[PDB]
RNA sequence: CCGAACG
């Protein structure tokens, strides 16, 4: 507990200093970097990853993989708290109706730009 | 059943140890009496062949026991000839284990080369498992010593008659089967 | 309120040992026991204080008297039964382990008088 | 689970007066529907007295647009420099952005889970009651 | 294998030097700018996904009352954190390499080249950077330099960091973990090529993003004067020694040494020597420390399973690198000991030989903890002063972990296939599968299961996983290996198998041969059960026997009814089964130290203080059962001498009753079976009952003595013959012993191991007679039986033997026969119940509250007193009125009354699956008033046959009182109106029921059955119209 | 004897502290 | 704001009250004209190719 | 090596 507090003082201060002492990456370091990446990706004949299509053939298999992964934390689980029970509820809902889970997920990716507090 | 109890002891020794050092030392203090020494060596082979593949434990402890007392060395060579006799009944995994162990010890002078006479190279004399184990041991020793190293060691006049069957000169049918087979090896 | 401490319990395990020894001699003296049975039973008492008294619970350093009496017993029993003499009761060479416990008692008399004077 | 009915906002505010800003699971206990995480979020996203719920200035809009090009998509960073809260900043920027261009795949579906119910204003107490309310 | 295959890698002829640099990107995640990250992500993904990924990182991180906004780092617990890390790191890889060395290392977009390979050798050799990998934030680079390239580099380095004094070498990082010759030397060209390539690659990175740090890096040069190339990659320390260089002695021998082949020349050109990092050993030791620092009060079995998972992770990850890591072998011995002694400390008995290897290492099947082991191996350690210099080889070794005999617990290595072998096997099985499909798919005889069982646990994806339930939806699972790595930033359990995943890898190890070889090395399941309280359960074979898990009564009863006031009280039960079951070995007589208290009323000696053991053994010989077993065996040997009462020259010997505290008088014995016999018969000299011979000299009259005294053997002393001979030989010789005959011959019984024997003076016609008697006694007694069943309940060892039919519905007529049948309901104590179906009377004995003024437990004391009051009735009853079958409702009373019915061992005790409403019997106004109105304990004779059975049958009035009891259980304020139809509709005061005529009686019983049926259907969502004969009768009487 | 090999104290390491000579030494 | 043994209700702001860069523009501008130049050169060269 | 109290 003392070390998480001490780390978080240090880390709060690092986050503050970034906003004061500004982006550490220089405007012409970032551009050399962005340009190297562009010329790489273009050398590789790369195509962007598109937004998960509506009639996406794999959309439900990927969601089921996701939910399997999220469930897996709960296959030994013996006592859950309200966020773990809430998680299992939402995993069950998304297994039960994959299509509305998928529509929620795509609405999140499309719109959601502010998110809840992360616990550390 | 006391031989069964010694196979108990020797197996249990091998399965209960880490390095070939420990296994060997514990075995030798079990008090293995002469005449029954082979009872260990076959077990030294058997479990090694049952292993899913090569743990170098077997060849290690064996090539440490061979120069420890050449009795076990001649026993390993003669049991190699007996294994040449019966390898027809061998599953390929235990086959590869036995062959790779014998070749690994071969490249390290832990057994005489004379035991290698047990290889004939006739197609009426070579069953499938025969030539398969042969290709295995050949690639193994050609790795363990090298291509030029094996090409030097095996061509020696002091090694000549011991490669009699494996390189037959009496029939060019044998010469062709040997050449094609060994080429298909590597 | 009836939980006694290490002073009371060390005193009474020491008194239990002296009872055992005194009783061994009283059995000899009533005639119920030989001199050989007395000697073997005294050497047994002195070699088995961790079995017969429980005194190590209240002063666990006297595990070294118990280890020493065990080593003394191994040595004496080995050198005793050499030949046809064999493997059972009958060895009554008790002065080595007796003197182990006498050293224990000389060194613990001051500690126990302190503890028991404090209790009193 | 669900948006805040105005009785809950006022119990949460009375509890913030009684209990302070670090007892969110003590405050979470008055409200049966809400958990400490949601009470904390409601306070910080809607009921902090230091939240300007007033109409948007236009010094503030040009600050918001400067920032949304400076720190793109960093609404938690942008938000204290504008002075609003990240959901206020976010939807205000969406409004201004549609003002330039002048169903939608970008709006809440009926029976979907709203992500931030703690940002929306309190559903007012109704003409009736319930033994829950 | 890629280091080996770079062309002329090992040539140091022209001064060419090979450098192996490894370093992490030093604050790589911390320093991801979210604006630059956003911009770069928009290059590879939809701008909406880029913006979601960017916003998801800009969040508030809260700990308790602390909180800040993340503006700068990356949140590593994000689920797609790995994708950002790997793409950002790819950008840093392009910074390190340049877009030409990167595009050569990667290969064309159309034909990319595999991990460490190139298309040509002109492409391979063009550039110093030969081999390259980044494992998320850690980089491994292998350069090969000309001496011209190396010289130019060292120049530029020193001209940039000029130090004339030669202070270059001082703060250099090369590991001391290897021997001193074999590590990287202190040459100036080599130390300086190391530092120069570090410095030149560290200059390649904008320090606003990352640097390399020399202290979290490692460079190794292979040069003229340095033969080995070193690295450490994942937990593995690797030292590669080529043949061309300083081998000089052709070396292919060790189990954990990898032989590196060239892909072209196929000659083994080098050996890789593997250890485990000092970070790997610290990781494992911390992981054991964490197991040992657990919930504090955990079962022995979860301590053992967590040890097992820690050990399997260690051994199945590192496999052969564990071999040549000797600090690991010592760590494993120390840490397996640690686990064991935490388990021991769980019994307040740290002693060996209480807990021999058998207790820990015997499978969970055989009641042991199932610990795997890597500690019982000699630890090879060579002469200290010289050993770090030259890799001398081991001359001495130390005993790792102690055994019990020349015992040996199988080492867990030998059951884990080496990684080198796994990869050779995999090359083979997957190459052949490639040719097999590449050949058969056009031939249309495509591959199928059992075309491949030459390979089934084989291949590094097992050739086991193509035949999988989900092989369609595991082709879409990409990035799962990173996924698994990155889950440490999301959950607070650390998966020991973060590196592998069965749905893709397969199982990759199998430790079943290990459990069978550990059974064989413990002396087989029989030699294991020699240490156990089995042979005290009298289960004839171990085979038909299974253990309770108890996981059937954890969730099946309750969700939140378990409390912390009852939590450890439940985690003590599985240690009680374990302790009771190993008590022959735990509570054994040859203990080093321990005061040896004899248990309260038994002949059990506890050596030391095992509290769980004493509580178990104290509720097994409850109810003076030691006394009872002695009584029953001496009684029944005298009855075998009422059985053979005239054949030999003997008298009536009846049940010799003596001081009860004699069975557990473990120093002196006396007064067993009556001696009295008419004439003179000719006794032997003191032999063991084992033989049969030697009938012999003088025979005195009415001096025919036998003494049967019990015992509880330990594992190390249960030899009944030696004990019985010694007991006889001892205190027939002694004066404290009252033996009327000079032939007071001794019979011993081992209550723990169920053995028997005898030694003394045989009075002819005995050894074939006493042998017979004992061989039938040790199977037949009620006392030995209630023992075996108390022990079986304590162990929860059950067979598929379970006893004769219960009171199930198929027997509702059998109680009406000529034998007096008894029921009992021990819930309502209070007052006890006796329901006799054949006569309609009731023995309503009401129990006063003074019998519970200060009694220890309500339920425990009440259940035993109920059996004792049944026994007091069976006593104060004549012999003609005693029962033969006694059906008990509540299953708890099967124990006590069977012991109380040892003096009348003829009465049958068995359970009942049927339920009856004797609860409803106390819902009657009379039972609800009078019993609480009574002041003192009194027996109330009663009658459920108020005036009925004078004409009505026994079964008929039973089928009446069935609906009576049911509608009183449920309806009771409804059954009142049936039994209170009119004020003038009267009753008798000397009987409970108001008696009517047959038509009104039947109408009221039809209403009473309707009350039960229409009240069961509405609670069961069940129609009353499709109810069958049995579908009604099974609910109306009791429970189905 | 202890000819420069191994543990100085066999107390806090978890073995009984016996150093057997290799019957496998050449 | 942690302690209240008495339980006194404190006004919402009597609690809150007692005990309470220019490079970003440079970077985002550089990155945005980098995006622009990259996009335009990509479209130009890929539509003439 | 090895066991008692307490929490
Ligand atoms: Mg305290
Ligand atoms: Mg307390």
């Amino acid at each position: 507990g003392r070390l998480t507090r001490l780390y978080l003082k240090a880390e709060q201060e690092r986050q503050h200093n970034y906003l004061k002492d500004g982006p550490y990456v220089t405007p012409e370091e970032a551009v050399a970097i962005y340009t190297t990446t562009v010329h790489w990706l273009e050398s590789r004949k790369y195509s962007c990853i598109p937004f998960p299509p509506l009639n996406y053939k794999h959309d439900t298999k990927l969601l089921i993989l996701a939910l399997e992964r999220l469930k897996e934390q709960y296959v030994v689980a013996v006592r859950l708290n309200s966020s773990q029970r809430e998680e299992l509820g939402l995993v069950e809902q998304a297994y039960d109706n994959p299509h509305e889970a998928l529509q929620r997920i795509k609405r999140h990716l499309l719109t959601q730009r502010s998110f809840k507090e992360v616990a550390i | 059943t006391n031989l069964v109890n010694l196979r108990r002891t020797i197996y249990l020794t091998l399965m209960s140890s880490f390095d070939f050092e420990e296994a060997g030392h514990k075995l030798l203090k079990i008090g293995i009496q002469p005449g029954q020494e082979i009872e260990l060596v076959t077990m030294i082979i058997e479990c090694c062949s049952q292993e899913r593949t090569f743990k170098r434990f077997y060849g290690l402890l064996a090539q440490r026991f061979c120069y420890l007392n050449r009795a076990y060395a001649e026993q390993f060579e003669d049991c190699f000839r007996k294994q040449y006799a019966v390898i027809h009944r061998l599953e390929t995994n235990k086959l590869r284990n036995v062959s790779c162990l014998f070749a690994h010890l071969l490249a390290t002078d832990a057994l005489p080369w004379s035991s290698l006479s047990c290889i004939m190279l006739t197609e009426e004399e070579t069953t499938s498992s025969s030539r398969i184990f042969i290709k295995y041991l050949f690639q193994e020793l050609s790795s363990t010593m090298g291509l030029v190293k094996l090409n030097q060691r095996l061509n020696d006049p002091a090694f000549s008659p011991w490669f009699e069957g494996l390189f037959p000169r009496d029939s060019l049918g044998n010469m062709r089967f040997s050449i094609n087979f060994f080429t298909s090896i590597g | 309120k009836s939980r006694f401490g290490n002073a009371f319990h060390l005193c009474r395990e020491i008194l239990r040992l002296t009872k055992l020894v005194v009783d061994a001699n009283v059995q000899f003296r009533l005639g119920n026991v030989d001199a050989y049975q007395l000697a073997d039973g005294l050497q047994y008492i002195f070699a088995h204080v961790g079995q017969l008294t429980g005194m190590y619970r209240y002063k666990y350093r006297l595990m070294r008297q118990i280890r020493m009496c065990k080593d003394l017993k191994h040595l004496i029993y080995y050198r005793f039964n050499t030949g046809p003499v064999g493997k059972g009761p009958g060895v009554g060479f008790w002065a080595p382990m007796w003197r182990v416990w006498l050293f224990f008692l000389r060194g613990i008399v001051p500690l126990l008088e302190r503890w028991l004077g404090n209790l009193l | 689970g669900g948006v805040w009915k105005n009785t809950e906002d006022e119990i949460l505010k009375a509890a913030v007066m009684k209990y302070g800003l670090n007892q969110w699971a003590r405050i979470s206990s008055l409200l049966v529907r809400k958990s400490a995480k949601q009470c904390k979020a409601r306070w910080y996203e809607w009921l902090d007295p230091a939240i300007k719920k007033t109409e948007w200035t236009r010094e503030e809009d040009e600050k918001l647009l400067h920032l949304a090009k400076l720190m793109p998509c960093q609404w938690r960073t942008i938000a204290p420099i504008v002075g609003r809260t990240p959901a206020q900043c976010l939807d205000r920027y969406e409004r201004l952005l549609d003002q330039a261009v002048a169903d939608d795949p970008r709006r809440l579906r009926p029976g979907e889970i709203d992500p931030n119910p703690e940002a929306k204003p309190a559903r007012p107490d109704a003409v009736d009651m319930d033994e829950d309310e | 294998h890629g280091i080996n295959n770079v062309t002329n890698v090992w040539d140091t002829n022209a001064g060419e030097c090979v450098v192996m640099m490894q370093s992490e990107f030093e604050k790589m995640y911390d320093k991801i700018d979210l604006t630059l990250m956003n911009r770069l992500l928009r290059l590879i993904v939809d701008h909406n996904i880029a913006d979601y990924i960017t916003a998801k990182n800009n969040v508030v991180i809260a700990y308790k009352d602390m909180s800040h906004t993340n503006s700068y780092g990356l949140i590593r617990g994000l689920q797609f954190a790995s994708f950002i890390i790997q793409y950002y790191g790819l950008i840093l890889d392009l910074l390190l390499l340049g877009l030409t060395r990167a595009t050569e290392i990667a290969g064309p977009p159309q034909c990319p080249n595999e991990f460490l390979t190139y298309r040509d050798v002109k492409t391979e050799t063009r550039h110093p950077i030969r081999l390259y990998s980044r494992y998320l934030n850690k980089v491994h680079i292998m350069f090969r330099f000309s001496a011209e390239e190396a010289k130019d580099l060292i120049q530029r380095y020193l001209t940039e960091h000029p130090d004339p004094n030669n202070e270059n070498i001082v703060g250099y990082n090369n590991k001391k973990c290897w021997p001193r010759d074999a590590r990287m030397r202190l040459m100036k060209h080599d130390v300086n090529l190391g530092r120069a390539v570090f410095w030149d690659m560290k200059n390649r990175l904008p320090r606003s993003l990352t640097t390399f740090e020399w202290d979290n890096s490692f460079v190794s040069v292979y040069s003229r004067d340095n033969p080995n190339l070193l690295f450490s990659m994942l937990g593995f320390e690797v030292r590669i020694l080529p043949k061309i260089r300083m081998a000089a002695e052709s070396f292919a021998n060790k189990d954990g040494v990898w032989a590196l082949q060239n892909v072209h020349t196929k000659e083994r050109t080098a050996q890789a020597f593997l250890r485990v990092d000092d970070e790997g050993l610290k990781s494992f030791e911390n992981r054991v420390r964490q197991v040992l620092m657990s919930s504090g009060s955990t079962t022995f079995t979860k301590i053992a399973n967590k040890w097992n998972t820690a050990l399997i992770g260690l051994m199945t990850y590192y496999r052969e690198a564990v071999l040549h890591t000797q600090e690991l072998l010592d760590l494993l011995v120390k840490c397996e000991n640690k686990i064991q002694t935490r388990i021991k400390i769980g019994l307040n008995s740290k002693m060996p030989s209480r807990f021999p290897p058998v207790v820990f290492y015997s499978p969970k099947e055989v009641g042991g903890l199932g610990m795997l082991s890597m500690g019982h191996i000699l630890i090879p350690q060579s002469d200290l002063r010289y050993s770090q210099q030259t890799d001398l080889g081991v001359t001495h070794f130390r005993a790792g972990m102690s055994h019990e005999e020349d015992q040996l617990i199988p080492n867990l290595y030998r059951y884990i296939q080496p990684w080198e072998s796994e990869f050779m096997d995999s090359e083979r099985v997957w190459s052949e599968y490639a040719l097999k499909k590449e050949e058969a798919k056009a031939q249309n005889r495509r591959l199928t299961l059992d075309d491949l069982d030459d390979s089934w646990d084989r291949g590094i994806p097992r050739i086991n996983t193509l035949f999988q339930k989900d092989r369609h939806t595991l082709a879409y699972d990409r990035g799962w290996r990173v996924r698994q790595e990155m889950k440490m930033f999301q959950i607070t359990k650390m998966n020991p198998f973060w590196w592998t995943h069965q749905k893709h890898d397969g199982k990759l190890w199998n430790l079943n041969n290990y459990r069978t070889d550990v059974i064989q090395a413990l002396g087989g399941v029989e030699g294991i059960l020699e240490h156990t309280l089995f042979k005290g359960t009298y289960f004839p074979t171990w085979e038909g026997l299974f253990w309770e898990k108890a996981s059937g009564f954890e969730e099946s009863m309750k969700y939140k009814k378990l409390t912390n006031a009852q939590r450890s009280g439940l985690n003590q039960i599985p240690n009680r089964r374990f302790t009771l079951w190993w008590s022959p070995t735990i509570n054994r007589a040859n203990v080093y130290v321990g005061f040896q208290v004899q248990l309260d009323l038994t002949g059990i000696f506890m050596h030391g203080k095992i509290p769980t053991l004493k509580i178990s053994l104290i509720q097994i010989f409850r109810a003076h059962l030691w006394q009872k077993i002695h009584e029953s065996v001496v009684m029944d040997l005298c009855q075998v001498f009422d059985q053979e009462l005239d054949a030999l020259e003997i008298e009536t010997v009846q049940k010799e009753t003596i001081h009860p505290r004699k069975s557990y008088k473990m120093n002196s014995s006396c007064a067993d079976i009556l001696l009295f016999a008419a004439y003179k018969w000719n006794m032997s000299k003191p032999s063991l009952m084992a033989d049969t011979n030697d009938v012999y000299d003088q025979k005195p009259g009415n001096k025919y003595w036998v003494d049967v005294q019990l015992r509880w053997g330990d594992y190390d002393s249960h030899d009944i013959e030696r004990y019985t001979r010694a007991k006889f030989l001892d205190y027939t010789t002694d004066n404290m012993s009252i033996y009327p005959s000079p032939t007071g011959v001794m019979i011993g019984i081992d209550l723990a191991y169920n053995l028997h024997s005898a030694y003394g003076n045989w009075f002819p016609g005995i050894k074939p007679l006493v042998i017979q008697a004992m061989a039938k006694i040790m199977k037949s007694n009620p006392a030995l039986y209630v023992l075996r069943e108390r022990i079986r309940k304590g162990l929860q060892l059950y067979s598929s033997e379970p006893t004769e039919p219960y009171l199930s519905s198929q027997n509702y007529g059998e109680l009406f026969s000529n034998q007096t049948v008894w029921f009992v309901d021990d819930t309502n104590v209070g007052a006890i119940f006796i329901f006799n179906p054949r006569t309609g009377q009731l023995f309503l004995k009401i129990i006063h509250t003074s019998v519970w003024a200060g009694q220890k437990r309500l339920s425990q004391l009440a259940k035993w007193k109920t059996a004792e009051e049944v026994a007091a009735l069976v006593r104060s009853l004549p012999v003609e009125e005693q029962p033969k079958r006694i059906i008990v409702t509540r299953k708890g009373m099967l124990d006590p009354l069977e012991v109380h019915l040892l003096d009348f061992p003829n009465i049958v005790i068995t359970g009942s699956e049927l339920q009856l409403p004797f609860q409803a019997a106390i819902k009657l106004e009379k039972f609800g008033d009078l019993i609480l109105k009574a002041t003192e304990p009194q027996m109330v004779l009663f009658n459920i046959y108020d005036d009925w059975l004078k004409t009505i049958s026994s079964y008929t009035a039973f089928s009446r009182l069935i609906l009576i009891l049911r509608a009183l259980h449920v309806n009771p304020e409804k059954a009142r109106m049936i039994l209170r139809p009119d004020k003038s509709i009267v009753t008798q005061p000397h009987h409970v029921w108001p008696s009517l005529t047959d038509e009104q009686w039947i109408k009221v019983e039809v209403a009473l059955k309707d009350l039960i049926l229409a009240d069961y259907g509405k609670k069961n969502n069940v129609n009353t119209q499709a109810l069958t004969q049995s579908e009604i009768r099974d609910i109306i009487l009791g429970a189905e | 004897m202890y000819n420069g090999i191994g543990l100085v104290t066999p107390r806090g390491s978890g073995t009984s502290g016996y150093v057997q000579g290799n019957k496998f030494n050449m | 704001n942690w302690k209240n043994p008495k339980g006194y209700t404190i006004p919402l702001d009597k609690r809150l009250a007692a005990d309470g860069n220019d490079k970003f523009a440079a970077l985002s501008e550089a990155l945005f004209t980098a995006e622009a130049k990259a996009r335009e050169a990509i479209t130009m060269r890929a539509s003439i190719q």
